[PDB]
RNA sequence: GCCCUGAAAAUGGAUGGCGCUCAAGCGUGUUACCUAUACUCUACCGUCAGGGUUGAUAUGAUGCCCUGACGAGUAGGCAGG
RNA sequence: AAGCUCGUAUCAGUUUUAUGAGGUAAAGUUAAAUAUGUAAGAAGUCCUUGUUACUUAAUUGAACGUGGACAUUUGAAUGAAGAGCUUUUAGUGGGCCAUUUUUGGUAAGC
RNA sequence: GGAAUACUGCCAGCUGGGACUGAGGACUGCGACGUAAGUCAAGGAUGCUGGCAUAAUGGUUAUAUGCCGCCCGUCUUGAAACACGGACCAAGGAGUCUAACGUCUAUGCGAGUGUUUGGGUGUAAAACCCAUACGCGUAAUGAAAGUGAACGUAGGUUGGGGCCUCGCAAGAGGUGCACAAUCGACCGAUCCUGAUGUCUUCGGAUGGAUUUGAGUAAGAGCAUAGCUGUUGGGACCCGAAAG
RNA sequence: GAAAUUGUUGAAAGGGAAGGGCAUUUGAUCAGACA
């Protein structure tokens, strides 16, 4: 809506907001990033530091399948159970049942190991897992099972 | 809503200072007095009249 | 329509006056006008008339007498700030002048009571007059300023 | 200053407090009464100007 | 003319009413400027500023917070107060069941919290169960944890983390950011 | 209800109360007065009679009042007058003198005209001029409400109680002198004397030390 | 100390002009008086701050009222029309 | 401009007391005037008995603590349209004059 | 030996004349005066009289008179300038749209969020309904191979709105969200140590460190809309010598 | 069928410009109001 603009406002001052000494002229200081080693630096150093300069390997023909590794915390990883059967396996929670969460069905790539899951054993499905992740796992009577 | 000025309107100048009224009365601003006899001694007189 | 409306319409209602402190109080006139003394009047139908105070009325104006024998001035309120007080007396003891008020001067030819009551007074006033000499031809002699008076010296 | 106003204070509390504990700037100078007899006022006037060179 | 030590004719710099055109919202703003006004208690008087506040310093508390602040010695009678929006938090397994009282709850929230007895409420219940404030605890959500505020103030030697389209390699990681290229900061 | 009757000859007892005791109070603060300027009187007498000589005790009171305008100020000046309250020209309050305020007035001496106020000026200032500072609001004094519900807590509770507090610079004499707005005034009436004001009131201006002449100039002020 | 001399530049010519000599000049003193949008008091407009007021049975809660203080402004910014 | 946490309160183009630094004017090594740093309390003081891998010849220090005690003349004057805090962006980046000092220049509306 | 005037200053001393203002609109208050009833100059003006009902007052406009008043816009330290543009009139005429974002605000839901590439449907470019994915967010860190967040009531200390207890209150105590300071614990990278163990050089337990990160430490983001700001585009409008 | 601009009539004005502000007199006009 231009009824809301400012140069709406600036109905009938001469100069329209931009200044009657600077004025306003076409590209003052180059287009785009242009002279940001020059007279930009002082920019780029403070609010773009590391702009400049190569770091390390070149990866030639990249793609973004062998990296897919999503990863989920044990935080929740109880709420991949059904909230209709999950407080059916927080109560009466023994060994010969166990609820078997697949964690690759979900998209999860890794299970990390944020923390606390409750005393619950559980059967964890997962590619990848971390050194602590199982620790609690194991501790709270459930293993992990490795697949593929 | 406006200020009335004692020192004059006396009727503001008694509802402040209820004093006002048995000062004059007995005037006190015009209050005379006691009699003393005592004269500048020769000494702080010979100062004042010297050269 | 041509116009809206007002949302809130102030109301027809009308408050009462706060109570005002103010008290009629008798006038204290100045010190120069005493009963019976020859007053100069300053302006209206009689301006230049020299005339006799005689009473002071409760609507704050001054009965005045010519008499009406001597200058034709009848009895008439006269404002006592439009009259310059003189230096000069009429004994006026011998009039009663208690029948008038202002109700008496309304206005709701010349009525003959009001004829009657001219004539009644001016039988005191007409017998002191003539005791100093010239005071009739002086009360019936009209005032005037001349070249090089200066009422701030004159003395009235 | 901070010690003698510990023991001022602890002082007055068996003095019945008015303790004064605050700096105050000089005050202007209370009345007196001179005392002329040994003293005369001794008259000065200025002096006339001089070269003395 | 006068001397001022100060600016003339300056504000003060605070919400004497929300920005918000809700309408149910300015009757909490008028239910509370009358408490505020003739209630003599400062609890009406913090809660009404609080209804000004705009979205961004109404950050959400969540369902888990709400659990401490029961914990919290002597307040597990308490009814919590929450001027913003209450949002469920199941990384906790157990709630104890107390009392709610807020602006808007999530619909998780709303059962957890219904789930283990306790009692949604709103702000205007409260002010006609306790209108002076008896016995309750007002809970803020933590403000400097947004995405933005992460970028304020950046400058050398500050560790603002600059604000960048794309993380990763390549993205202003070499001249400045380490003393291999350059120098560092 | 009670309320109207049972609470009005109730409480206009106690209305009866305060200006009761404002009557006793202020007949010994005007029996204080007398007797003191007859004492510095006596003190002379007597002095004389032996010979010797009475210095009085010096003043331990001042009423500044700004003479100048309000702008081509240097800084350190500037500060000062906005310490003093003196915010515009013809204003002014009263300055308790000690050796601290007493190098102030030095910095801002060709900016004002200040002297010793007699027990006279402190009387008209404050029952004409003088206003109470409540929560701000410069509020008019014309009542003994206005000075109880603020300085009641230090006592002073007339308006002869501040001309009191202030004339012996009693102990609250910053609380009290701070409770007074400063003092607006308007231009002298029968003019400045002079030629020129911004010469030192030694070599025929206005402004400066003054002493007890400061007592004239600010009566045609008021 | 005052005055004169030293002291000569170009269209006609400027203590501002007229004109002024026990001054209407010069040095100094006492007073009276004149008048700015500044000062004091009052009314009104707006701005800011501080408070009062939600009870039907009316018409505004961006409302009504109370109290104070304050008001220059280019480049510039904002709020309301 | 948008506000935010708060509201008796830390402040201040100011003095005073206390205490440093200086090497211009004058003086002929000495040393001003004006400006300048710090302090004037609760983040305080006194006692009492805890911690450590540092320190000590050492139950001795250092740093931080527990328990107890001293509140508004709480530690000088005056003042304070409140104190702090953050985000965000306009214009500007040709200056000129007067005063008190001063260099270049013979001087200058330099 | 007495005085009086003068001068200075004070009185909650007396009285007279002139000019200006009349805000507000039931009562409330504080006083004063009265034995009393009441009255009063005490939280802002009333009473009495007169005239014309008129263009009298008042407006509007031309003239005249007194004083004042330089020509506008622009650049400029400085323009009335012997600086530039403008004879006059009417009509057109200049910070827009968009792609990608920062802050701020409102709204819906909220550890999520986004129906509109598409399909169903329809009164037919609308509206209505919806499966799969996908994007940002919930995990950081190293160039990388890679690894990946609780010693503890998610810790301690100083200060903190608010609430609770006592007390007549003043204030002290209990708890203390956000938030600011500060010391720790946790994950990653770099340098150092190097365990029970082993295909005898793999494995990396443990323990460090004036080191380093855009980290954890009971989630706050996603979407749309608006103001302001930026970048690219003809880019607020008009204008080159050229290629 | 606007404005620049023009002809006619009427009114007023005019000593090297014209035009403007404050103030009131004079001339022309205007309601409102009262009653």
């Amino acid at each position: 809506p231009s009824r809301f603009t400012k140069t709406r406002k600036h109905r009938g001052h001469v100069s329209a907001g931009k200044g009657r000494i600077g004025k306003h002229r076409k590209h003052p200081g180059g287009r785009g990033m242009a002279g940001g080693q020059h007279h930009h630096r002082i920019n780029m150093d403070k609010y773009h530091p590391g702009y400049f300069g190569k770091v390390g390997m070149r990866y030639f023909h990249k793609q973004q399948a062998h990296f897919w590794k999503p990863v989920l915390n044990l935080d929740k990883l109880w709420t991949l159970i059904p909230e209709d059967k999950r407080d059916q396996y927080l109560k009466s929670a023994s060994k010969e049942t166990a609820p078997v969460i697949d964690t690759l069905a979900a998209g999860y790539g890794k299970i990390l190991g944020k923390g606390r899951i409750p005393n619950v054993p559980v059967i964890v499905k997962a590619r990848f897992v971390s050194k602590l992740a199982e620790e609690k796992i194991r501790a709270a009577g459930g293993v992990v099972e490795l697949i593929a | 809503v406006l200020k009335k000025n004692p020192l004059k309107n006396k009727q503001v100048l008694l509802r402040l200072n209820p004093y006002a009224k048995v000062f004059a009365a007995e005037k006190l601003g015009s209050k005379k007095a006691e009699k003393t006899g005592t004269k500048p001694a020769a000494v702080f007189t010979e100062t004042l009249k010297h050269d | 329509s041509a116009q809206k409306a007002p949302k809130w319409y102030p109301s027809e209602d009308v408050a009462a006056l706060k109570k005002t402190r103010k008290a009629a109080r008798p006038q204290k006139l100045r010190a120069s006008l005493v009963p019976g003394t020859v007053l100069i009047l300053l302006a209206g139908r009689f301006r230049g008339k020299r005339v006799v105070y005689l009473k002071h009325l409760e609507d704050n104006t001054l009965l005045i007498s010519g008499p009406f024998k001597v200058n034709g001035v009848p009895l008439r309120r006269v404002n006592a700030r439009y009259v310059i007080a003189t230096s000069t007396k009429v004994s006026v003891e011998g009039v009663n002048v208690e029948k008038f008020n202002v109700e008496y001067f309304a206005k709701e030819e010349i009525k003959a009571e009001r004829v009657e009551d001219q004539k009644v007074v001016d039988k005191a006033l007409i017998a002191e007059i003539k005791k100093t000499p010239l005071l009739k031809q002086y009360l019936s002699a009209s005032f005037s300023l001349k070249n090089g008076d200066k009422p701030h010296m004159l003395k009235f | 200053r901070v010690k003698a106003n510990a023991a001022k204070r602890a002082e007055a509390k068996a003095q019945g407090v008015a303790v004064q504990l605050k700096r105050q700037p000089a005050q202007p100078r209370e009345s007196r009464i001179v005392s002329t007899e040994g003293n005369v006022p001794q008259t000065l006037a200025p002096v006339p100007y001089e070269t003395f060179i | 003319g006068i001397d001022h030590t100060s600016k003339q004719h300056k504000r003060s710099g605070h919400r004497t009413a929300p920005k918000s055109d809700n309408v149910y919202l300015k009757l909490l703003v008028k239910l509370y400027t009358f408490l505020a006004r003739r209630t003599d208690a400062p609890f009406n008087k913090v809660v009404l500023k609080a209804l000004f506040l705009s979205k961004i310093n109404r950050p959400p508390v969540s369902v888990s917070r709400i659990a401490r602040a029961l914990k919290q010695e002597g307040a597990a009678n308490k009814t919590v107060v929450v001027v913003g929006t209450v949002t469920d938090d199941a990384r906790i397994f157990e709630f104890p069941k107390t009392t709610v009282a807020a602006l808007r709850f999530t619909a998780g929230a709303r059962a957890k919290i219904v789930k283990a007895g306790g009692e949604c409420i709103t702000l205007d219940q409260l002010a006609v169960r306790a209108p002076k404030g008896q016995n309750t605890l007002i809970l803020r959500g933590p403000r400097n944890s947004r995405e933005a505020v992460r970028h304020f103030g950046m400058g050398p030697h500050k560790g603002k983390a600059p604000r960048i389209l794309s993380t990763g390699r390549k993205f202003e990681r070499a001249r400045g950011r380490r003393r291999s290229k350059g120098f560092k900061v | 209800a009670e309320q109207v009757a049972a609470e009005r000859a109730a409480r206009k007892a106690a209305n009866k109360e305060k200006r009761a005791i404002i009557l006793e109070r202020n007949a010994a603060y005007q029996k204080e007065y007398e007797t003191a300027e007859r004492n510095i009187i006596q003190a002379k007498r007597d002095a004389k009679a032996a010979g010797s000589y009475y210095v009085e005790a010096q003043h331990k009171l001042v009423f500044v009042v700004r003479i100048k305008g309000i702008n081509k100020i240097p800084p350190k000046p500037r500060k000062v007058l906005q310490l003093l309250r003196l915010t515009r020209i013809n204003s002014g309050t009263f300055v308790k003198v000690t050796k601290a305020t007493l190098e102030l007035l030095k910095l801002i001496e060709p900016y004002v005209a200040y002297g010793y106020p007699s027990y006279s000026t402190i009387r008209q200032l404050v029952y004409k001029r003088g206003f109470g500072k409540i929560n701000k609001q410069r509020v008019p004094l014309s009542d003994n409400a206005i000075i109880e519900a603020n300085l009641g807590k230090y006592g002073i509770l007339s308006i002869d109680d501040l001309i009191h507090e202030i004339i012996t610079v009693g102990p609250h004499f910053k609380q009290a002198n701070n409770f007074l707005w400063p003092f607006k005034l308007s231009n002298p009436s029968g003019g400045w004397g002079v030629p020129r004001k911004f010469k030192h009131f030694i070599q025929g201006g206005s402004f400066g030390n003054r002493e007890e002449f400061i007592n004239k100039l600010v009566k045609s002020m008021n």
